[PDB]
């Protein structure tokens, strides 16, 4: 890897010949170009090209580093040789922090950190607390760092601003670029107490001091960061900064100023040279190499990375005479070719031209099932060599079928946002669907006969690709991880929460007139502390409280845990077709589970849960499923609600139960007669209910048994989680800038609790054999099931590391190892 | 893989990859072979009661397409974590040739923990002989157009 | 503030001044040659080492080099204070 | 009475600091930065094997063939994250790579041991940067419809930087 | 200026400018770049700028051109603590370009 | 909402508050209920005992 | 109660504005120019004599 470069090219510049890429030093009559120098700089550039730099224990700040920008390419060499960066961002979203992370994922050299802040430059205030967070200590949630280097390149597109209209965005942009970029250096100065470690500025000077057009204030800014090499003399922080200035040539990058990519490879015609971002990137790499940091480290230095440039006469003039012509070829090649177009559009008529328009082909959706390729026999006899004859198939648990009904949708539309993060086609017509947004109408629409998708909102016809195109934007903002939204619980708003408060009257109320019995136990709840008195033209009864009754003032308190991971928005049964009878009568959640079970048979190939029958007896047709907690619902009912004595369905309890669900399943669907248990392991129970599963189908107690989990999500869970500090604080990810789709974050460095979502979740689970001879899709085939009890203790939350257990076994002397497992 | 349990909270987070490690220690997997962590909740949240059944349908997919997904909010995987060497803790989608066998593990309250082991159908049709998974594969095809 | 570790840092002019004392030092250990061997004992400083750090877990005034400067300033701070009077 | 004309006050105090900036001037210096929002990203010692996994599978996949830059970009990559414990994670894939299965295992059980090999050297040694990447210039085309297209297509003499340092020797004085 | 005298203007038309205001700013080094200093580089430049750029706006004719008058400076930073002195004087010369 | 009024009593920095009319208030009451018998737990039954 | 707590929202305005720019600053650029307090000279004609 460590070559050896013998003919440096110093060597190669030919005599008298300024290079591309030159350092200038000053004398009294000013800047010039020094071949020493800026030799030395192009050897230490071909070393780099070659070996490669090296900034392990830099530490660097970066500004102005946007995603297609300059600024983010040095941050791909600055982590990529090691170094200690911190990043800023004008804007702080979702999509720049994933970039970034994107970035330190591909280049992250070891022992290379980044920091991503939010920081506008513009602010006096931001730049005050920004290096305190960079110089004061961890203790006091500082960093501890002290910087090697500043690269201060944030900048505003600022254009058409001519001399008369410099504006506020003109001011603004002048702030961010030399009146606040000062007072960065004046305060990281301030915040240095040691000499011997200065902090390597590098200034994004220009070639063009006014001689473009209209950019506003953008001259007499970059031009005023020059002073600072006269500076460097006059002041006192020699030792405490070093300006090593770069002069940004011609870059063929995106925004800043990339309002010109159409004519570089005009004026490269010149033997002048732009540059790819890559390559200004490298060039200003270049400025951190050992021996220029020393040599900035006395002088002040002027690196002109101008590709030549400053030898073209009024390059204005140039540019914008090459523009023109470049317009002038491509109106002109447009104009023409739409007249001769018209031209033949009318001698050979307009008849025939459509008919040189190709006719292509529009692309409709082609939702399949698709069991799981079956690899053919002798090739199966390649993965796996003689396991043949081997294990007796009636005792071998293999998932037939499964569904799920979660934020994402079905098990298809959750399995894509996940593994591919965007919905195809068809997993998009699909969450349209089950969201309610397109509705298959039939038959004759507005006079004309269809089949095919429909509009569900205003009922008009729309193709297979508008699908997307339309509504991706509302799927992606209405599915998933989001902040709750009341209409899909009856009107629970975490920001007004509803609550009771305990009141002794003070002064008794007006008597107000209510009905005979109301009255009666109005009087018998409040003792003496009321009165009742019966209206004799009416029969019913006034009543007055007195002072010194309790009365229940309703209240409300703003509540943290915004966010859940609802069922897609607009989610309902009747698309699956579920009587609105059953729909009216039991718990949500029931219906999650019966619009899972549904479909996960038919991801068995089962059409009608009577096929089972067919090949078992009625007896073998079970359901260990079970929820956690499910019903809360009518446990709300039950008990908030009738103390309340709102209008309640009567015979509520009967869901509130947890075996009420696998109930309904069979009452609904299979009317078997297999073993029904229900597990509870309300975190982990819809693995051990795949045990008990296990335990039941080898048992021969049955020979299909459908297997999962479901609950649900409501108030009263979601503010007792809370007090128990288990979800995470929606108000505290949002002072940390976290997305609602983002604040769920396994094993993260700075994760704070969970999230929780509702749903369900099943599997039909079946004798191995069974499964194919009912010729069912073998899915999947469930080795291993256990479960454990971790430890005594004093705390339930707290987990311990019981399941280890079945990983243990013996290892005491293997001079014999045990036959049987050859 | 491993289909972690991964509710982002302090404990679990750990707790989980300890186990996972220890027992993967102790088994004697091959020293660099870790397993990848899968972390579903990242996506669809924790639904208290049925978190197993995601994590499976999860497993079982991966078993189908070979894909393994990733956490898309793997924003720094914390630091304790470089000590369990047994494990990977992947932040992208990588389509695999192919996999084996996968583990879900899911950890409840009052200590009530579990973990299933999920291994390829392929295997499975490797114990009989050629005519019953020939025969078999007709009847499956049957099946589908059925279904369809 | 007894820290933990402690960095030096070699910067400008006067830090190229100091990281060459502690090169300038070269200390002996008798070795099973015998020979006066007038070796380094900062071999992690050289022309290149821009920084150099210390570190000590119990904390850099557990460290020999320097508690001992640290006791004999105390020390001759209070005899000299004892002397003023 | 009294707050709705001291109100009135602060507002004519106001609306002086907006007439003499403008708006965009006020929109834009609020202050937006909040050290809670600071996010560390360190853990390479998990990327690293995370790479060697996706180049281990796109090499097979045919997605990366050798002779490209990107793989040798991002093999740069991860020796530059080398860890005692990548050298054997990358060791095992490696030893296990079946190569009865195709061709592509064959190529990527070699540049696997070659890599292993690299990062075996440049273990303890520090980070590099070493850009690979194909130097690439600008080409701006017309359509023969008449559409400006801009294309950044990738130099034919100019292909290393290497290359590219030379280049920048050559100057413009002469140009 | 520039409005009429039935408006109340003046009925002018400036042929040569001359603006010289500036703050005495002393002491503000580097790092104590203070409010006085920003005011100042208004006064001096960014507030210098738009009296042409107003100016101009207010003229119509192309034979009576405003000569400015730019009072630059031959020390850029040469000498010690001005606070934003220098980017303000020197930032004056882009107008050649211009 | 503005059913209610509040109103901060600057001696004591706590406030008073006067609902309005209109408000939604929830008056207790009670019932006689039919279900007067259970099989409790023999009454006096204690856990300290064990 | 509504203008106490409007007045404290212009003023958690306002000194946004100071903070950022300082006091001296806000002191200086207070418009001072009023066409009514022109003065102009003329009368050569008789500080001739
Ligand atoms: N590229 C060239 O040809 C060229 C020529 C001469 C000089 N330069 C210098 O080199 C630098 C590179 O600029 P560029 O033209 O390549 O890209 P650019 O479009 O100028 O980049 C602007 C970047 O600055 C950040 N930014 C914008 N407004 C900000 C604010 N108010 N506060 C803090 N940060 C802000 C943005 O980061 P976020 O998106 O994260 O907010 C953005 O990525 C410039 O600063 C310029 O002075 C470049």
């Amino acid at each position: 890897d460590k070559t050896s470069i013998i003919q440096p090219v110093s060597s190669t510049i030919p005599s008298q010949t300024i290079p591309f890429l030159h350092i200038q030093k000053k004398t009294k009559d000013g800047w010039e170009y020094n071949k020493k120098l800026s030799s030395l700089y192009l050897d230490g550039l071909e070393s780099a090209a070659i070996n490669g730099l090296t900034f392990k224990d830099k530490y660097v700040l970066v500004t102005g580093a946007g995603a297609g920008s300059i600024g983010a390419e040095i941050l791909q060499g600055l982590i990529s040789g090691g170094a200690k960066v911190i990043v800023t961002t004008s804007r702080f979203s979702k999509k720049v922090t994933e970039y970034y992370q994107n970035m330190y994922a591909r280049y992250g050299a070891a022992g290379s950190t980044l920091i991503v802040v939010p920081f506008n430059q513009g602010s006096k205030q931001d730049v005050d607390a920004l290096v305190q967070y960079i110089y004061d200590e961890p203790k006091k949630g500082g960093l501890g760092w002290d910087l090697d280097a500043i690269i201060p390149f944030a900048a505003i597109p600022e254009n058409g601003n001519g001399l008369d209209n410099i504006d506020s965005k003109s001011e603004f942009a002048h702030r961010i670029m030399l009146t606040n970029l000062l007072r960065l250096l004046g305060a990281v100065k301030s915040k240095k107490t040691t000499d011997t470690r200065p902090a390597q500025c590098i200034l994004p000077l220009s070639p063009n001091h006014g001689t473009f057009g209209f950019d506003g204030l953008y001259s007499e800014s970059k031009i005023s960061l020059e002073t600072l090499f006269n500076r460097w003399y006059s002041e006192d922080w020699g030792s405490k900064l070093t300006v090593c200035g770069a002069v940004i040539g011609w870059t063929r990058g995106t925004g800043l100023m990339s309002a010109n990519n159409i004519i570089a490879e005009g004026i490269e015609k010149l033997g002048v040279r732009t540059f790819s971002q890559k390559e200004m990137a490298f060039n200003i790499l270049g400025l951190l190499t050992p021996e220029i940091v020393q040599l900035c480290q006395e002088e002040p230095v002027m690196a002109d990375l101008n590709g030549g440039l400053q030898f073209i006469d009024n390059l204005k003039d140039f540019t914008s005479k090459l523009r023109t012509d470049l317009l002038e070829t491509a109106d002109i090649r447009r104009a023409v070719s739409i007249e001769s177009a018209i031209e033949q559009k009318v001698v050979n008529g307009d008849n025939v031209d459509a008919n040189y328009s190709k006719v292509m082909v529009e692309p409709r959706a082609n939702m399949k099932f698709d069991f799981p390729t079956l690899k053919s026999y002798d090739e199966i006899k390649q993965i796996a060599p003689e396991l043949e004859g081997m294990l007796d198939l009636e005792n071998v648990v293999v998932v037939t079928g499964f569904a799920e009904v979660g934020p994402w949708g079905n098990s298809r539309t959750r399995w894509e946002m996940e593994a591919y993060g965007e919905f195809s086609l068809e997993g998009a017509i699909e969450m349209a669907w089950i969201m309610g947004f397109i509705k298959y109408h039939n038959g004759n629409l507005k006079g004309k006969p269809y089949s095919g998708w429909v509009d569900a909102k205003t009922q008009t016809p729309i193709d297979e690709k508008d699908i997307k195109s339309k509504y991706e934007e509302e799927i992606l903002e209405h599915s998933g991880i989001r902040l709750i939204e009341p209409e899909l619980f009856n009107g629970y708003d975490p920001k007004k929460k509803q609550m009771i408060q305990e009141v002794v009257v003070q002064h008794d109320l007006e008597p107000f007139e209510c009905s005979k019995e109301t009255a009666e136990q109005y009087k018998h709840e409040h003792g003496e502390k009321c009165e009742i008195f019966e209206i004799e033209e009416s029969g019913e009864y006034t009543v007055r409280i007195l002072k010194g009754a309790t009365l229940y003032v309703p209240k409300a308190l703003r509540f943290d845990r915004l966010v859940a991971g609802q069922i897609p928005t607009g989610w309902d049964a009747r698309t699956y077709g579920i009587p609105e009878d059953t729909i009216s009568q039991v718990d949500p959640i029931t219906l999650y589970v019966l619009v899972a079970t549904v479909e996960a048979l038919l991801s068995a190939g089962i059409t009608d849960p009577y096929e089972f029958y067919k090949y078992v007896h009625v007896s073998e047709v079970g359901n260990c499923s079970g929820s956690g907690m499910g019903g809360v619902s009518a446990l709300r009912g039950m008990f908030k609600d009738r103390y309340a004595d709102k209008p309640v369905q009567n015979d509520i309890l009967q869901e509130s139960f947890i075996n009420t669900m696998s109930a309904w399943v069979n009452m609904l669907l299979l009317s078997s007669s297999g073993p029904i248990k229900t597990p509870v392991g309300a975190c982990a129970t819809a693995v051990e209910s795949v045990d008990i599963g296990i335990e039941t189908i080898l048992s021969g107690k049955a020979k299909v048994v459908l297997v999962g989990g479901y609950d649900d999500f409501q108030e009263e869970g979601s503010y007792e989680f809370a007090n128990m500090n288990a979800t995470s604080n929606s108000i505290e990810e949002f002072k940390h800038g976290r997305t609602p789709k983002e604040m769920s974050r396994p094993t993260t460095t700075t994760r704070n609790g969970f999230m929780e979502a509702q749903g369900s979740g099943i599997q039909v689970i079946m004798t191995a054999d069974l499964a194919l001879k009912m010729g069912v899709p073998i899915h999947a085939v469930l080795a291993m099931t256990a479960t454990a009890t971790d430890k005594i203790g004093r705390s339930v939350p707290a987990p311990g590391k019981g399941i280890l257990t079945t990983a243990r076994e013996h290892h005491g002397n293997l001079k014999y190892p045990s036959p049987l497992l050859n | 893989v491993a289909s972690f349990h991964g509710t982002s909270t302090v404990a679990n987070d750990k707790n989980e990859s300890a186990t996972i490690n220890n027992m993967m220690k102790h088994l004697g997997r091959s020293e660099g072979n870790p397993v990848f962590g899968v972390f579903q909740k990242y996506l669809t949240g924790h639904p208290k009661g049925a978190a197993g059944a995601w994590m499976l349908n999860g497993a079982i997919q991966i078993l189908e397409s070979g894909l393994v997904p990733g956490n898309r909010n793997a924003d720094n995987v914390d630091k304790l974590l470089e000590q369990y060497e047994y494990v990977l803790y992947p932040s992208r989608s990588i389509q695999t040739d192919g996999i084996k066998a996968v583990s879900v593990t899911s950890f409840g309250f009052g200590q009530k923990g579990a973990q299933a082991v999920v291994v390829h159908p392929d295997y499975l049709f490797a114990v009989l002989d050629r005519s019953t998974y020939e025969e078999y594969a007709t009847k499956v095809s049957a099946r589908n157009k059925k279904t369809y | 503030n007894n820290p933990n570790e402690l960095t030096i840092h070699f910067g400008g002019a006067k830090g190229r001044a100091i990281r060459d004392n502690y090169i300038g030092m070269m200390f002996e250990t008798i070795g099973e040659d015998g020979a006066l061997k007038s070796e380094k004992i900062f071999k992690d400083i050289d022309e290149t080492t821009t920084s150099y750090t210390f570190v000590s877990p119990t904390g850099l005034l557990s460290a020999t080099q320097f508690t001992q400067p640290a006791l004999t300033l105390m020390e001759k701070a209070a005899y000299e204070d004892i002397k003023s009077k | 009475i009294k707050e709705k004309e001291a109100s009135a006050v602060l507002q004519k105090e106001l609306d002086l600091w907006e007439a003499e900036h403008g708006e965009f001037y006020a929109k834009g210096i609020q202050p937006t930065f909040s050290a809670l929002k600071s996010r560390t990203y360190d853990s390479y010692w998990n990327w690293a094997r995370q790479d060697v996994l996706s180049m281990y599978f796109d090499i097979i996949f045919g997605k990366l063939t050798s002779v490209d830059r990107e793989t040798i970009n991002q093999c740069i990559q991860i020796m530059n994250r080398a860890n005692p414990t990548l050298i054997k994670f990358m060791q095992y894939h490696i030893d296990h790579c079946p190569e009865y299965k195709g061709e592509t295992y064959k190529l990527a059980k070699r540049l696997g041991q070659q890599l292993i090999d690299n990062c075996k050297q440049v273990l303890t040694e520090d980070p590099v940067y070493k850009d690979v990447s194909r130097i690439t210039g600008p080409k701006t085309k017309v359509s023969a419809k008449g559409n400006i297209e801009y294309e950044e297509t990738q130099k034919d003499s100019v292909r290393k930087f290497e290359q590219y340092v030379y280049e920048m020797a050559q100057g413009g004085a002469m140009t």
